[PDB]
C-alpha cells in the first residue's frame, strides 16, 4: 500500500492557482496566499476554488472570508470530479459504517482540530473497555 | 491492378494458358521485378509443374502485382520474343 | 468551391447540405475552422453557442464544408449526430444507432449493447481503430450526462445553447 | 437457367463429375466471363477432382442460360464429346 | 428531372385528384434516353399512401429488404425509423450510387422527413405543402 | 497501434485483401517476430486467399505499431509496391 | 514527455487523460511506479 | 535446443534459405542420425530449394543441440563457410 | 526391419550413398529378391538418376524390406565386390 | 471382414505404414475389384507415403475378406515378404 | 550471399548459361575453394551433362557459396580467360 | 453375446434383486477377445432406471448428445421420442456401424419400444416380460 496523505505543497498550490487564473506567480494578489492555508492541500479544494475563480476574478477576497467562515456549502463547481463540493465527498464516506459504529463517530466530532488525544479519554467517553476501543478506531 | 486489366486476364484465360512459354520468362519477371523470387518459385512449382499449370498460376498471381502488372508483363513477353501474345494483349488494353 | 470528393465524404457523414438560401460568414467560419484545426491530435472538445437561431448549426455544417481544413487535417470521415433533448431511455437509442452507422462492415457483433457504457466502448474502440482521425459533431445537447455518454476520449464537438454543458467533460475545451 | 437446362445438368452431373477435369473448362468459362476468379479458387481448392467438378456444376446450376452453353462448348472444345452429347438435350 | 444531374434533390408533381399524376411519373421514366445515360443507378418506386406512424415504419423495412438483394447487410431489421434512414442512405450511397426513388401520394411532412436520405427522391402528390420540411433544391 | 495506423489499414484493407498473398508476408512477419505460428495457421486455414488476407489484416489491426511496419516492409519486399504506397500514410 | 505511442496504448486502455490544470507529484508518482 | 542456438538459427535462417542446397546436408544429418527419412522426403518434396531449406531449418529448430552441430558441420563440410561462420555464435 | 538396423543405415548414410556403387547391384537386388522389379526402376529413376540419388533412394527403401533387408543388402554388396562397405556394415551389426 | 482378419491388420498396420509403397499395391487391388479409382486417388493424394499406406489400410479395414487376401497377395508379389508373413495369421 | 548478387545471377541467367565455358573452370573452382569436390561433380553431371546444363547448375549452386561467391567466381572466370563475361559481371557489381 | 454376429438382436439377463446382474454385463464386455474382433463399433451403456414418459424423453436426448460427439447433426434436440429413435437408428447405422448398447434395469415395455432401433441393444433386468413388445431374435 502507498498511502497518500492529503497535504500538497504551498509552493505547488501557488503553481496550481497560477494555472487556474493564468498569471505569473508573483503577479498573484496578496489575498491568494491566505486562502491556500485554508485549503490544507486538498487539491480538490484548490481546483474547486480555482475553477470557481475562473468565472469571477473580481470576487477574490469573498471566498477567502468564505473559507474563513468554515462552511463549504458556498463553494461549488461542476467538475470532472464526481461531486459538487468537498462537503459533498465526506457525506459519501460517512454512510457506509455499520449502524452500531455510526453513532460513535459523532462523539468523535467533539475532538479538537489539532489534538492527538491519548486513547484513554476516548475510552472514558465511550465507557467501553480499552482492548475493544482501539479496534473500532482501527 | 484495375478491373479492366483483371477482367482482361480473365476473359483471355484460355489463350494465355494455351500459349504462354514460361521457361525463358523467369529471369525477366525477376529482372523487371514483376514478381518476387519467392513467388516465382511458387509459380514454377504450381500443380504438376507443367508449362500450363505454371502459366495458369502466373496469370492468376499477376492480378496481385499492382497497376503496372499488365504492361510490365507485356514487356517481359516481348523481351522473350512472344510477340503475338504481347500484341494481342496490347491491342486489347489500347482499345480504349 | 466544393470539391466533388468533399461531397462524397460529407454524404457518408450525413451532415445536412446547407440551405439553398445562405450567406457565408467568412470571419466566423474561418475562426471555427482555424480553431477547429487546433486540436491537431489527442482528444478535445469545441463548444459553439448563441441565443436561439444564431446560425449555430449552419456554421458547423459550413465549417466542415471546406476541403482544406478537412482533407489534410482529417483522414477520418466526419460523423454528425443529432442529439436533441433526451430522457435517459431516448439517449440510449441514439447510441445504438451511431453504433450501427459507424460499423458498416458489421464485423463487430450484430447484437447491440443494452448498456450505455458498452456503447461508449464500441464508440471509443471504433473511433480508435475503425476511424480515429474521425471528428464527431453534435446538435443541441441539453444536459451533461449526455456528453458524459459521448465522452469517448476522441474529439467530439458539440454545438448548442448552454455553455455549461461541457463542464463534466475532461480535456482541452475551446 | 431454364428448367430443361438445369435438369439436364442434374440428370448427368454424376457422369460429368466422374470424368471431367475442371481447370481447362474454367479457363474457357473465365474467358467467356461466366465464372469468376473466386468461384474458380473455391472449385480448385477441393481435395479431389470429383469434388471440383461437383463444385463447378453446383455453381453453374445457379447460373444463367449462357453459362450452360459456355460449359457445353468448353466440354466439346476439351474433348468431352460424349458428355457434351448428353447435355445437348438441355439447350 | 434531368436537371439534378448530381447531388441530392427533390421534385414534387401535383394536381387535383386524378390528373394523371402517377402515370406521368411512370411514363417519364419509361423512356431510355433520360434514364440510361443519366441514371446508372436503377429506379426504385415506393407506394407511400397515407400512414400512421406505425404503418410508415413497415414500408421502410420493406424498402430495406427490397434494396438489399444480396443480404450482406444484417438480416435483422431496424425497429427505429432513423436506423432505416441510415440503411437507406448508406445503401443509396454505396449499393446503388445513381439511384432515383419515386414516391406515390404522401400526405404529411414527417413522412418525407423519414425518407430524407440526402439522395434524390421525387414525390408525386396532391399537397404541395408536403415538401417544406425537406432541404435541398426543390422543383 | 496508432489511430492513423489502424485507420490507414481499414481504409485500404479491401484493396489489400483483393491482391495480397499471405504466405510470403507471414514468412517475413514470423521472422520479424510479429506473427505467431498459431496465428499463421488460422490464416492459412482459410478457404480463400481473400479470407486469409482478411484474417491476417484482422490480426494485425489488434497489434502494435511495429507490426504495422513489419507488414508494410513485407509488402514492399514482396512486390506490392502500390499497396505499400497507400499505407505509407499510416506510419 | 509523453511518447506518441504511450497515448496510443493509453487510449486503448481507456484511462482518463489528466486534467489540463495539474501539478506533478514527482516523489509520490515515483514511489508508486517503483513499487 | 539452447536459446542462443535456436536464436542464432532464426537470426540467419533467411540468408541460409537463400543459399543452401539441402540434399548434401540431409545426407550428412541422416548419417549423423539427426534427420529421418520421412523428414527428408517432406523437405525434398518442397517445390523450391528456398522452401526445402526453409523446411529443413523449420525442423532443426525443434531438434536437440546435437542437430545444431550436425547442421553446422554439414555446412562447413559442404562449402557453406560464411554461413557456418554466422552460426558459430550459436554453440 | 528392426530399429537397430533402421538407425545403422541412417548413421552410415554418407559412407553409404557417398560410397555405394549401384550399376552392378541392380541384378543382385533382383536375384536375391531384396527389392521388387518395379521398386528397382523407381530407385534407378530417383532424382536426377545420379549414382548418389539412386544410392540414397536405395538405402531409404531398404527400411521397408523386412528383417533380413540389411544382411541381404550386405550379401549383394559382397557379390558386387564392395568389401569395405560390406565390412563396415557387418562390423556394426555384429557389434552386439 | 473377419474379426481375426481386421485385427491382424490393426496389429501390424504400424509396421506396414512404415514400410509399404502404395502405388504397386493399388495396381494389384484396383485390378482385383477391391479398390476404386476414387479410393486410389484419395490414398495417392496424401502428403506422405505413411499417410497413403495409412489411408489404404484404413480403407481395407472396412472391406470384405477377399480384399484382405488381395492386399496380402499384393505384398508378397511386391516383395514385402516379412509383412505378408505377419499377416498370414489373419486369413 | 547477399540479395544484390543473387538477383544479379538471376537477371543474368541467359547471358551466363549461353556464354559460360566450364571445361577449364573445374580446377579453378576447386583450387580457389569456391565449390567442394563433391558439388563440382554434381555440376558436371547436371542434366544431360551438356555445357549449358553444367553452366546452369553451376550458377544456381553459386547462390549457396557465401558472400564471396561472386567475386571468387569472377576470379575463376578471369584465370580461365573469360574476360568479357568477367567484365560484365564486375561492371554490374561495381555499379554501386 | 457373440451369437448375433450381425443383424439386430436383443439379449435379456435376469435375476431376483442383487444377483450380480449388472456386474456381469460390465464384466462380459470387460474382455478383449469377444469385444475387439466382434465389435468394431464402440460400446455404449445407458442407465435407464424406472421412468415416467417425460423422464424417459431426456435420456434419449442425452444419448443423442453422447453419440454425436462431432456435432455435425443438428444441435437442436428432438422434442419427440420417435425423432430421437431416428437419430439413434441413423447414428447407429452410419456413425457407429458395429456398436452394442447395454441397458440397466428397465421396468416397462414402451421403454424398449423407444430404444427399438433395429440395432442390437441388450437389456439387463428383473422382469423378463419386458422384452415382449420387441421384434427380432431374443435370447
Ligand atoms: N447563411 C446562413 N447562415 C446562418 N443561418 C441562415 C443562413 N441562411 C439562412 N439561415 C437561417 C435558416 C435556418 O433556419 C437558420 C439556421 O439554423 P441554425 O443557425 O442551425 O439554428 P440552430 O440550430 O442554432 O437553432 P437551435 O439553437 O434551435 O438548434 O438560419
Ligand atoms: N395516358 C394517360 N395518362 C393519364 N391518365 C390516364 C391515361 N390513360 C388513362 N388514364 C386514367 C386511368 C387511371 O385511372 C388514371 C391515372 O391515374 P393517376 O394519374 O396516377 O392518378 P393519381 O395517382 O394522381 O391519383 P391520386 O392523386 O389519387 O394518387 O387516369
Ligand atoms: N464379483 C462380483 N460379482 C457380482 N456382484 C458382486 C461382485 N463383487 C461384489 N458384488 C456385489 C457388490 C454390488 O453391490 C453387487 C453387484 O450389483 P449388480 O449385480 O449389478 O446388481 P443389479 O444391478 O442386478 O441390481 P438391480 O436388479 O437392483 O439393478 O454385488
Ligand atoms: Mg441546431
Ligand atoms: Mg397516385
Ligand atoms: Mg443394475
Amino acid at each position: 500500500v502507498v498511502p497518500v496523505e492529503s497535504s500538497l505543497g504551498k509552493e505547488k498550490g501557488l503553481e496550481i492557482l497560477s494555472l487556474f487564473v493564468n498569471m505569473k506567480k508573483a503577479d498573484l494578489p496578496e489575498q491568494a496566499h491566505s486562502i491556500i492555508k485554508e485549503c490544507k492541500g486538498s487539491p480538490l479544494v484548490v481546483s474547486l476554488i480555482g475553477a470557481l475563480l475562473r468565472d469571477f476574478p473580481n470576487r477574490w477576497e469573498y471566498y477567502l472570508k468564505q473559507l474563513q467562515n468554515k462552511q463549504f456549502k458556498r463553494i461549488r463547481k461542476s467538475s470532472s470530479y464526481d461531486y459538487e463540493a468537498l462537503d459533498e465527498a465526506m457525506s459519501i464516506s460517512v454512510e457506509m459504517l455499520r449502524e452500531d459504529i455510526k453513532d460513535y463517530y459523532t462523539d468523535l466530532s467533539i475532538l479538537q482540530k489539532d489534538v492527538k488525544v491519548p486513547t484513554k479519554v476516548l475510552c472514558i467517553l465511550w465507557d467501553m473497555e480499552t482492548e475493544e476501543v482501539e479496534d473500532i478506531l482501527q | 491492378m484495375d478491373e479492366a486489366d483483371r477482367r482482361l486476364l480473365r476473359r483471355c484465360r484460355l489463350r494465355l494458358v494455351e500459349e504462354l512459354q514460361v521457361d525463358q520468362l523467369w529471369d525477366v519477371l525477376l529482372s523487371r521485378e514483376l514478381f518476387r523470387p519467392h513467388m516465382i518459385e511458387d509459380i514454377q512449382r504450381a500443380g504438376s509443374g507443367s508449362r500450363r499449370d505454371q502459366a495458369r498460376q502466373l496469370i492468376i498471381d499477376l492480378e496481385t502485382r499492382g497497376s503496372q502488372a499488365l504492361p510490365l508483363f507485356i514487356s517481359c513477353l516481348e523481351d522473350t520474343g512472344q510477340d503475338m501474345l504481347a500484341s494481342f494483349l496490347r491491342t486489347n488494353r489500347q482499345a480504349a | 468551391g466544393i470539391t466533388s470528393y468533399v461531397r462524397t465524404v460529407l454524404c457518408e457523414g450525413g451532415v445536412p447540405q446547407r440551405p439553398v438560401v445562405f450567406v457565408t460568414r467568412k470571419k466566423l467560419v474561418n475562426a471555427i475552422q482555424q480553431k477547429l484545426s487546433k486540436l491537431k491530435g489527442e482528444p478535445g472538445w469545441v463548444t459553439i453557442h448563441g441565443m436561439a437561431g444564431c446560425g449555430k448549426s449552419v456554421l458547423a455544417a459550413e465549417a466542415v464544408r471546406d476541403h482544406s481544413l478537412l482533407e489534410g487535417c482529417f483522414p477520418g470521415g466526419v460523423h454528425w449526430v443529432s442529439v436533441g433533448k433526451q430522457d435517459k431511455s431516448g439517449l440510449l437509442m441514439k447510441l445504438q444507432n451511431l453504433c450501427t452507422r459507424l460499423d458498416q462492415d458489421e464485423s463487430f457483433s450484430q447484437r447491440l449493447p443494452l448498456n450505455i457504457e458498452e456503447a461508449k466502448d464500441r464508440l471509443r474502440i471504433l473511433m480508435l481503430r475503425k476511424h480515429p482521425r474521425s471528428l464527431l459533431i453534435l446538435d443541441d445537447v441539453w444536459d451533461s450526462w449526455v456528453l458524459k455518454a459521448f465522452d469517448s476520449q476522441c474529439q467530439i464537438l458539440l454545438t448548442t445553447r448552454d455553455k455549461s454543458v461541457t463542464d463534466s467533460v475532461m480535456g482541452p475545451k475551446y | 437457367m431454364d428448367a430443361k437446362a438445369r435438369n439436364c445438368l442434374l440428370q448427368h452431373r454424376e457422369a460429368l463429375e466422374k470424368d471431367i477435369k475442371t481447370s481447362y473448362i474454367m479457363d474457357h468459362m473465365i474467358s467467356d466471363g461466366f465464372l469468376t476468379i473466386s468461384e474458380e479458387e473455391k472449385v480448385r481448392n477441393e481435395p479431389t477432382q470429383q469434388q471440383r467438378a461437383a463444385m463447378l456444376i453446383k455453381m453453374i446450376l445457379k447460373k444463367d442460360n449462357d453459362s450452360y452453353v459456355s460449359f457445353y462448348n468448353a466440354l466439346l472444345h476439351e474433348g468431352y464429346k460424349d458428355l457434351a452429347a448428353l447435355l445437348h438435350d438441355g439447350i
